């Protein structure tokens, strides 16, 4: 998992920092935009696009739910790529490092079964020997056998 | 390792004698003469600092940090506004572009044939350099287009964000050198193939599903372009939880 | 589908990658020994050298 996080963290940071850098270009030096880098990106991974963000409609004219005419901000250049590298994250993250961790989980799981089965029956011994040890008296109430 | 004996917990003793070339000569080296392996055949100090320094693990973490100086710099700049000049972080940064196309240029330069076509065929069979090649290009075109006014400068500003998307993909090479993150690497790669057929079968049913829901729900409209991004915008976030 | 064809062929690629690998690390370990000592941002200097 750790070594897939890995992999997803460099791919996260990626299609963070090229939507961040391209949807927000007048930006002052601030720790939001850290943040804005892991935000949506991570959130993606667990069936969550944020739909309502994807390619908003910008740069034209459209009338509210009132009917009054709404002016919308301009289109930012090159604005049209970020549902085209998002396509490509979604596809690449979802699909590729979740089923390889799938297969990796899979095929190295009836060693990891046998040698984890061992080893509980080896710490059998460990648990009953410490268990023997211990007081009596709950950790609540183990103040008076520590007086004894 | 070179002419360094270590061989315990490596890579920090590495790092940290990069970092503080006094903690260089509190490092066990290797005799004169155990295992000298060379290419064409006050004082103890300099041979100490001269041997750390030509050590390829020395030379792979120092290329590494910078690397990851340089990433990070870039993103600096990419996040940041910039002005119509260029800040010292991107001057950094364009001073790496243009020292690792030279050096790109000088491996082009020496290697194995005589005639030039060949050497850049026999550097060109590499991947990586291909891609290094088109990176390099993609920079000098956007920083081109943003050293100019309006609106060529928000276009270098896009081209430096695909930009920062080829190098975050190319941190990969510097995981190659793990033991388990390399061979996870080239694993991914070896996958493409089968995700390659998947996406063509998944490109046949969302075009199927796309065209008919918008040809149904759509009757009455002009030949626009938008028809072919309707196609393809709603069931395509339809397979990752959005219905 | 996808899921069982990642995992059906799993281990011979596991294995490929690999042994692919540890072919490759000459190639990694000459390449680094025949580049410069100087970083990428600082290699102007070896190269006027
Ligand atoms: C590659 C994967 C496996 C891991 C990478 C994802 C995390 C490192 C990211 C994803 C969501 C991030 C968090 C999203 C939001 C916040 C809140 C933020 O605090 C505020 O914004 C203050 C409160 C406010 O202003 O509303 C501090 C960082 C933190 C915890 C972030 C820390 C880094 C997190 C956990
Ligand atoms: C190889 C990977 C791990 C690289 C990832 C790099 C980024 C996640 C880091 C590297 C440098 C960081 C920046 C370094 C300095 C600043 C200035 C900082 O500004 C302030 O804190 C305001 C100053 C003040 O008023 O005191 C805000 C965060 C920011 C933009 C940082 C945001 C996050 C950055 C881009
Ligand atoms: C390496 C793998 C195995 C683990 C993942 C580690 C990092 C990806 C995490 C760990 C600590 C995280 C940081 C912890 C705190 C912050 C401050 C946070 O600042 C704010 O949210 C400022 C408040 C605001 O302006 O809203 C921005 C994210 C950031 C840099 C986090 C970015 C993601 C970091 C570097
Ligand atoms: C060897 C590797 C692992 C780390 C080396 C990278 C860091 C030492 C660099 C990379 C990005 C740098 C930051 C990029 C940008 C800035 C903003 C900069 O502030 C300004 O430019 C505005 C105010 C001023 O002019 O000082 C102050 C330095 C700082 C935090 C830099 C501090 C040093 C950082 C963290
Ligand atoms: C070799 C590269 C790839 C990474 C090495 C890391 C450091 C040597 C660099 C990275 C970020 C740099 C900093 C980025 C920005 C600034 C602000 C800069 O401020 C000014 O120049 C203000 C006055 C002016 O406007 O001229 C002073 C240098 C400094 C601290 C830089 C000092 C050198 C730093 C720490
Ligand atoms: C923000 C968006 C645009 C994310 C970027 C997605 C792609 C541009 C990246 C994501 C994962 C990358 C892959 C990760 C792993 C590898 C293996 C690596 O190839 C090797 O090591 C050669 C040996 C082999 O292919 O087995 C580099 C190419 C490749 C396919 C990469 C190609 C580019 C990919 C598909
Ligand atoms: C079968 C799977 C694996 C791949 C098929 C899906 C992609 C080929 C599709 C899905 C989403 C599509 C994108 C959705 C939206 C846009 C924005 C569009 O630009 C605009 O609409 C301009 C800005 C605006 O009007 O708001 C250009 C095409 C593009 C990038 C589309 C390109 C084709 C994409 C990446
Ligand atoms: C086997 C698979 C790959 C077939 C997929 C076919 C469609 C995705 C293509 C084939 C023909 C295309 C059409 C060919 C011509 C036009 C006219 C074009 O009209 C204009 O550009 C306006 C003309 C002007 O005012 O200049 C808008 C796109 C559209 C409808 C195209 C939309 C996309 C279509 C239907
Ligand atoms: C074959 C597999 C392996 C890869 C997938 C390739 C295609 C499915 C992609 C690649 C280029 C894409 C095209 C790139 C650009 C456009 C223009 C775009 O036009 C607009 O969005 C017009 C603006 C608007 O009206 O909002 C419509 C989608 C379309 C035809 C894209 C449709 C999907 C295409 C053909």
């Amino acid at each position: 998992m750790m070594y897939f996080v890995i992999i997803m963290l460099v791919v996260l940071m990626s299609f963070g920092v090229a939507r961040q850098a391209i949807l927000f270009p007048n930006e002052e030096p601030s720790w939001k935009l850290a943040k804005n880098i892991f935000y949506m990106p991570y959130w993606m991974i667990y069936g969550e696009v944020f739909a309502d963000q994807i390619d908003p409609p910008c740069g034209q004219n459209e009338t509210r739910e009132d009917g009054k005419i709404i002016q919308l901000p301009p289109c930012k250049t090159g604005a049209w790529i970020v549902p085209a590298i998002m396509a490509c994250y979604l596809l690449v993250a979802n699909i590729l490092l979740v089923n390889l961790l799938i297969a990796v989980f899979n095929n190295t799981f009836f060693e990891v079964k046998s040698i984890s089965n061992q080893v509980w029956k080896f710490q059998r011994y460990q648990l009953i020997m410490t268990f023997h040890e211990r007081p009596v008296l709950p950790p609540p109430l183990i103040i008076f056998s520590h007086m004894t | 390792m070179g002419r360094l004996r270590m061989r315990k917990n490596s890579g920090l003793k590495v790092i940290l004698g990069i970092l503080l070339p006094p903690s260089i000569l509190s490092l066990e080296f290797k005799n004169k003469d155990d295992m000298p392996y060379m290419t064409q055949a006050l004082i103890p100090l300099g041979r100490k600092i001269y041997e750390f320094y030509n050590a390829p693990i020395v030379k792979f973490w120092f290329y590494t940090l910078a690397y990851i100086g340089y990433l990070m710099l870039f993103n600096y700049i990419v996040l940041v506004k910039m002005e119509r000049w260029p800040s010292t972080q991107e001057w950094i940064v364009i001073s790496y572009i243009f020292t690792l196309g030279i050096e790109k240029m000088r491996e082009i330069l020496m290697s194995e044939p005589g005639k030039l076509l060949q050497k850049v065929k026999v550097w060109l069979q590499e991947y990586w350099n291909v891609t290094d090649l088109i990176a390099i290009l993609l920079f000098s075109v956007g920083m081109i287009l943003r050293l100019q006014d309006q609106p060529f400068r928000s276009d270098g500003r896009v081209i430096y964000c695909v930009n920062i998307i080829y190098w975050y993909i190319r941190l990969l090479d510097i995981f190659g050198v793990n033991k388990y993150l390399g061979p996870y690497v080239m694993m991914i790669g070896k996958m493409m193939i089968d995700m390659m057929y998947f996406v063509i079968i998944m490109l046949v049913v969302l075009m199927s599903f796309g065209v008919a829901r918008q040809a149904i729900l759509f009757p009455n409209e002009e030949p626009s372009w938008k028809l072919a991004k309707n196609i393809f915008y709603m069931p395509y976030w339809m397979i990752y939880g959005e219905v």
